[PDB]
């Protein structure tokens, strides 16, 4: 039990800060809060509009979908991988929330060296004019 | 006065407050990893951020307000009382300390800090960081409007506060929560007060180990904070008007309001020395009192008392906290223009001045009256100790003799010659010397009253020392003549020793005035 | 607030003891009156409705109160004078000697009951000397019948 | 461990005498704050205690530890159940102590002096009731040189005990350094750097399975300059490594878990 | 019940054992000081998979830390996970990629090749005097035969054939395999982003973190202990009964 306790303090941290960090990106300021009474996970995320954090529910479906991949960044970064490898998401995020998920993705995903990523996408990457970032590889199969 | 109340390189005054200091980015992120271990509920782990680099360091870590209102909550959940908690909270107890201890002794090391600021030691934004957190929290911590018995705004929208989901800690409500009622601050006041002379093992436990340190840590930010009310916060030339009104704003004002009562002066008098040795004058109503968190007058079976304190010690912590109380209602009386008088609270300075010596008077026990008119640092309790002393000399002298003669001491302190001639003059009248009128049968209450005046006497010719040194002591025939009238004094109660009344030889104050600046009792004892 | 003035009837009868419901506060929890747990205005208002409820079944013909009307946060006491009123509504009802010692702003004022003042003013003439001063806070006095 | 701690008071201590020279001690002639030298009132204390061995034993402590004022591990004087005995407030012990400094004296009586004043400091019952600040602490501390109060120490505790050494630094954190120079000298780790000293500790710590004392060893060392917070240290990334190693999460010591989530929390401290 | 009591042995049995498993485990870490902006040893340079699913002998060259594949959907686009999933060592169930091993192998062809490149010339290598610079794995899938493993070096000398020494390689290079949610495929990826009930989010961010088996774990332990505490109850009181009727018989 307390070794459980002390790993789940230690997992909830890491994903919390990372999330933090994620959410820094868009210009807000968001929380994570894990409770045992409701077995719930309550994201709490503050706009530059509104003075009060509000629920993630209450927002917009861009603003849900950054948070999605936030916590999916802020949840991988505790399990120390070696490799993460990752299929398409392009049919989960539409139009500009879909370039911010991708920005979002290589600016957290190119500075850590401990982690090597694998990211299988059918949209090119080379139309999006974030490629100019050292760290990322792109490999375009030639034959469609 | 001093950097702590005059800096203000690094402030960005807002209209909530004029001290707010922006965050930088690793004082942000340290806010933010502060906040996130303490919604998981790991206080440890706040601790253990807080005191490993602590001192390590020239850099320093500052404490967000709502951390810090965390620690004021901790510092609530005592081992007696709140034993299996903690222990089910942190069963491996690293630290081998109390979580409660932990967050007491990290609030006073960082007000230790806060209170004189080291440029060299930290650097100056970290310490006017420190200043605004702690005076945010003290705003978060304004008593509600008195009792005789708008939840959470963050200034910073860098990152979002832990206290904005949660009202308690451990099951226990936030202090600034439960002190933001009606009847609670003054409550809390009164219990702390009340239990500081208390032989009851639980009631002793509650305020030696919880409210007495707090309140003092709540009086020095309090007195912090009013220095620099009035530094920025007031329009510095003023038509004497407007001043009374901001003075009536200040936080001490707003401290000292949830203590009016009807009367201030007889009720604060009776609050300040309650549960002391002076008999209750006027069978004043009782003053309800009743533990802040659940059950702080019960002790857990768990926990086992294993601390014993003397009567002397806890007198002696009891009398400086009434010490520390008078000087901060002083602290404020004194700002107050002459003629005008505050509009919120109804506070006099004489008044309370009277009220103070009339407790005195009717102390029954010396080492409580001693306790309180000894202070180990003069200069830190200069501006109302002499008043009082005077008052209570004054009253002594107008109970004991049909004569009053009107003291000028205080004023006379800035003149040793004039304060001899005064000496001389009423030691001359008899009113400082025994009295004749007083029976046989009341010798002991005669002798309790005439050692008191001689701690008031000594507390003034101490105050006299501090303003003028020692420099004409014997050059000045005024001086020899108040020590030879002093002699004189002394043959007067060894008449009464030698009339074998009691076996106990009467109070003579010539050893100390010797020892302070008699010169060895002048030639008597010289060889 | 919901109270009731409930008589606990243990097995033995020495034991039956008296309970009263309190929700004027709801931080307060229901328990029995105390002065230190409770606020006094709160309180004062509780004791004062407690001796109106038992005034009527009492053969008394007049209950006097001191230091009652004094002001209690001028919101409990706002509240304990609409209580007064709608008790001094009912006719056939007792006669209370209201004591002021404090002012209050905006005090409300029923037609059934009349205000007196007992103060003097330097204009004012000696009311020994006065005809019609020898009365005070009366208005029906100066009307005929 | 919580319950098993060094007590260097194992009686109840004579509360009438104590109280005696606190009434003494509150009212005397001088009424002033007491210098070091003109016998620190000697006219009273002389009287009642006129050894500090007395005034010891009327702490509480019994004449076999003040006569040898060493912890005896061989004994497990360092893991002792409490004793429940009733002691004096901190503070009034402190100035009885300081009553006999005695500074204008033989170096045997001050090496003595500050070995009972390390001895009292490290009980367990001492330092739970010791104040918030460390106002006699900090001057007793001041009166004796750093170095020779680190060497005193050292010389009464071992030097691998850094459960102590945790609980020294949380009561003196500025003298960190100085303890990291006693324990890993770079004289006495011959070519070796104080670093490397830490690393072949730590890997003796993690073969020797003695997780508690890792532990605490972990606490004392990090905030130094030799292993400081940052998550760009290559020794903290080293020892998360071998915590993640050893942890298996299913039947493992709590200390592995909990030194875990420290180095962690160290980590992301910048 | 001795059921409860059998139990109970049972998992003090597994827990000894697992204490012994923990105790036969030691550091692999020898500190070399060496020097942060480098990457460490262990990630794979080249893919290469020959008569694999649909595509032919593909070379693949992956980055060391962020790769983006713009294969497009329909074109063996997910043959590049699932071969590194088979090749790391995966569960097929876990993996939800095809209906059976065999189906994986391209139509037409009995065998299929699957070849990874980890690095080793970095810091962090395993066996680096022994493997070399890389470590070359090769999975070989027949319809006829049991898959074949060669962990081959550089040079081809094939160093083991067997599955532990795979487990011991991804485990000190720190790959979790066994975790689905590290290799994401597209359902686990669509499940995951489209949760919407904070209760949903909850089980996922613990089951991803491998903190729900551990809690369920502790569950089971716990009622274990309960019904054993029950039964160590009941088995108190028959004791004392039989303790009252043996006195009778004394």
């Amino acid at each position: 039990d307390q070794n459980y306790k002390n790993a789940e303090k230690g997992t909830c941290f890491d994903a919390d800060m990372d999330f933090r960090a994620s959410l820094k990106v868009r210009k807000f300021s968001g929380n994570l809060s894990f409770i045992k009474d409701t077995k719930s996970l309550e994201i709490y995320i503050l706009t530059t509009n509104d003075e009060k954090a509000r629920n993630v529910d209450t927002l917009s479906g861009g603003e849900k979908s950054f948070s999605q991949m936030a916590l999916l960044l802020a949840t991988w970064k505790p399990m120390r991988s070696r490799i993460i490898a990752l299929d398409e998401f392009d049919v989960f995020m539409d139009q500009v929330n879909r370039k911010i998920g991708t920005t979002l993705i290589v600016k957290k995903l190119k500075d850590i060296a401990r982690t090597q990523t694998i990211i299988i996408t059918p949209q090119d990457i080379g139309k999006i004019a974030d490629i100019d970032s050292s760290g990322v590889s792109i490999h375009r199969m030639r034959d469609p | 006065d001093g950097a702590l109340i005059n800096s203000v390189l690094y402030v960005s005054p807002r209209n909530g407050a004029h001290y707010f200091v922006e965050l930088t980015e690793k004082h942000l992120l340290a806010f933010e990893m502060l906040n996130s271990m303490c919604l998981l509920e790991n206080y440890d782990h706040v601790l253990l951020f807080l005191e490993c680099q602590f001192g390590k360091s020239h850099n320093l870590a500052v404490i967000p307000f709502d951390i810090i209102l965390v620690l004021f909550t901790l510092s609530t959940l005592s081992e007696y009382y709140k034993e299996p908690i903690l222990r089910a909270n942190d069963p491996y107890n690293t630290s081998r300390e109390t979580l409660s201890r932990r967050a007491l002794k990290l609030l006073q090391k960082y007000l230790a800090i806060l209170k004189e600021f080291d440029s060299e030691q930290y650097n100056l934004y970290d310490l006017e960081l420190l200043r605004c957190q702690f005076f945010l929290a003290i705003d978060t911590l304004t008593p509600k409007k008195q009792k005789w018995g708008k939840t959470f705004k963050n200034p910073y929208r860098s990152y979002i506060s832990c206290l904005e989901q949660r009202n308690t800690i451990l099951g226990n409500r936030l202090l600034n929560l439960k002190l933001n009622e009606p009847g609670e601050f003054i409550n809390m006041i009164l219990w702390t007060l009340s239990n500081s002379l208390q032989e009851s093992t639980p009631l002793f436990l509650s305020s030696h180990e919880i409210w007495m340190p707090l309140l003092e840590i709540l009086i020095d930010l309090f007195s912090c904070r009013q220095d620099y009310f009035i530094q920025h916060e007031v329009a510095q030339n003023v038509s004497k008007s407007l001043f009374v009104q901001r003075l009536s704003e200040s936080p001490l004002a707003v401290f000292f309001e949830s203590l009016n009562t009807r009367n201030f002066a007889n009720r604060f008098s009776e609050y300040v020395f309650l549960n002391c040795d002076y008999k209750l004058p006027s069978d004043n109503y009782a003053t309800p009192v009743h533990p802040v968190y659940n059950g702080e007058n019960t002790i857990v079976d768990t926990y086992i008392p294993t601390i014993k304190c003397s009567p002397l010690y806890k007198s002696q912590k009891s009398l400086a906290l009434r010490r520390k109380l008078i000087g901060s209602c002083f602290k404020l009386l004194l700002r107050v223009p002459d003629g005008h008088r505050l509009i919120t609270p109804r506070i006099v300075a004489d008044d309370v001045i009277q009220g103070i010596s009339r407790t005195l008077a009717s102390f029954n026990d010396i080492l409580q009256f001693k306790k309180f008119f000894m202070t180990e640092n003069l200069s830190q309790e200069s501006y109302f100790i002499p008043l009082l002393a005077e008052g209570t000399l004054s009253e002594i002298l107008k109970d004991t003799q049909e004569c009053v003669v009107i003291l000028t001491l205080v004023e006379n302190l800035s003149d040793g010659v004039s304060f001899c001639n005064e000496v001389i003059g009423l030691v001359k009248s008899k009113c400082f010397a025994f009295t004749e009128q007083c029976s046989q049968a009341s010798y002991e209450e005669a002798v309790l009253n005439i050692e008191k005046c001689d701690v008031c006497l000594l507390v003034l010719l101490r105050y006299l020392l501090h303003l003028i040194g020692t420099e004409a002591i014997l050059d000045a025939k005024e001086q020899l003549e108040m020590l030879h009238a002093i002699e004189k004094n002394d043959s007067g109660r060894r008449q009464w020793a030698k009339a074998l009344n009691l076996g106990n030889d009467p109070p003579l104050l010539y050893p100390i005035v010797s020892q302070m600046f008699g010169v060895h009792d002048k030639s008597v004892i010289i060889e | 607030s919901a109270g009731a003035v409930r008589l606990e009837k243990p097995k033995d009868y020495a034991e039956w003891k008296i309970e009263i419901m309190v929700k004027f506060r709801d931080n307060a929890p229901l328990k029995k009156l105390d002065s230190h747990t409770q606020s006094g205005g709160e309180r004062a208002v509780s004791t004062v409705l407690y001796m109106i409820a038992l005034q009527e079944f009492t053969s008394a013909p007049f209950r006097v109160v001191d230091e009652i009307n004094q002001g209690m946060d001028s919101r409990n006491e706002r509240i304990v004078h609409k209580a007064m009123v709608e008790n001094a509504c009912a006719e056939n009802t007792s006669q209370y000697f209201l004591i002021t010692p404090k002012l209050l702003t905006g005090l409300h004022y029923h037609e059934k009951m009349r205000i007196h003042c007992v103060m003097a003013g330097s204009w004012i003439p000696n009311p020994s000397e006065d005809p019609k001063m020898i009365h005070f806070g009366e208005t029906s006095n100066y009307s005929f019948d | 461990d919580k319950y098993k701690d060094w007590h260097f008071i194992s009686k109840n201590c004579h509360y009438e005498q104590l109280m005696d020279l606190e009434m003494k001690d509150t009212a005397y002639s001088f009424l002033f704050g007491s210098s070091r030298s003109q016998g620190k009132v000697p006219e009273f204390v002389h009287l009642k205690c006129p050894s500090i061995t007395n005034l010891l034993v009327l702490f509480g402590v019994n004449q076999e530890k003040c006569n040898s004022l060493k912890i005896n591990y061989e004994k497990k004087e360092n893991s002792r159940y409490d004793n429940l005995c009733t002691i004096f407030p901190v503070n009034k012990m402190l100035k009885f102590l300081m009553y006999f400094y005695s500074d204008d004296d033989n170096d045997d009586v001050r090496e003595f002096f500050l070995k009972a004043f390390i001895c009292l400091i490290l009980d367990r019952k001492v330092f739970n009731a010791m104040e918030s600040d460390h106002r006699l602490c900090f001057k007793v501390l001041e009166l004796f040189n750093e170095a020779h109060f680190i060497n005193s120490y050292f010389e009464i505790v071992d030097k691998n005990d850094f459960f102590l050494h945790y609980r020294l630094l949380q009561i003196f954190p500025h003298l960190q350094s100085a303890l990291l120079r006693r324990r890993f000298s770079e004289k006495q780790g011959r070519t070796e750097t104080i670093q490397q000293n830490i690393i072949k500790e730590f890997n003796e710590f993690f073969d020797c399975k003695n997780y508690k004392n890792l532990l605490y060893f972990i606490l004392t060392m990090y905030g130094s300059k030799f292993i400081p917070f940052g998550p760009k240290c290559q020794v903290t990334e080293y020892f998360k490594d071998c915590i993640l190693d050893i942890s298996n999460e299913t039947t493992n010591d709590v200390e592995i878990s909990i030194l875990k989530g420290i180095l962690n929390l160290f980590s992301k401290i910048r | 019940i001795e059921q409860v009591d059998d139990e109970l042995l049972s998992l003090t049995a597994q827990q000894e054992n697992e204490e012994q498993q923990q105790q036969r485990k030691r550091r692999r870490h020898q500190f070399a000081p060496m020097t942060l902006e480098e990457s460490p040893s262990g990630y794979i340079k080249k893919v290469i998979l020959r008569n694999f699913m649909c595509h032919e002998h593909f070379e693949l060259e992956l980055g060391s830390r962020l790769n983006f594949i713009v294969g497009n959907n329909g074109s063996g686009k997910s043959a590049i996970l699932t071969a590194i999933t088979i090749g790391l060592g995966a569960k097929a169930s876990e993996t939800n990629r095809g209906s059976s091993l065999k189906d994986l192998i391209r139509e037409g062809c009995y065998s299929a090749k699957i070849i990874l490149h980890l690095d080793n010339s970095k810091y962090g290598a395993y066996q680096q005097g022994i493997f070399g610079n890389e470590i070359i794995v090769e999975r070989i899938i027949k319809r006829d035969g049991p898959a074949s493993f060669s962990l081959r070096s550089e040079n081809g000398k094939e160093i083991s054939n067997k599955k532990k020494d795979i487990q011991t390689v991804v485990d000190y290079f720190s790959v979790p395999v066994s975790n689905p949610m590290c290799f994401l495929s597209q359902d686990a990826a669509r499940s995951f982003l489209t949760a919407s009930t904070s209760q949903d989010k909850y089980s996922h961010f613990m089951k991803g973190t491998l903190l729900q088996e551990i809690t369920e774990n502790l569950l089971y332990a716990s009622a274990i202990h309960d019904s054993a505490q029950e039964n160590m109850a009941l088995h108190l009181e028959n004791l004392k009964s039989l303790k009252a009727e043996y006195e009778d018989a004394k």
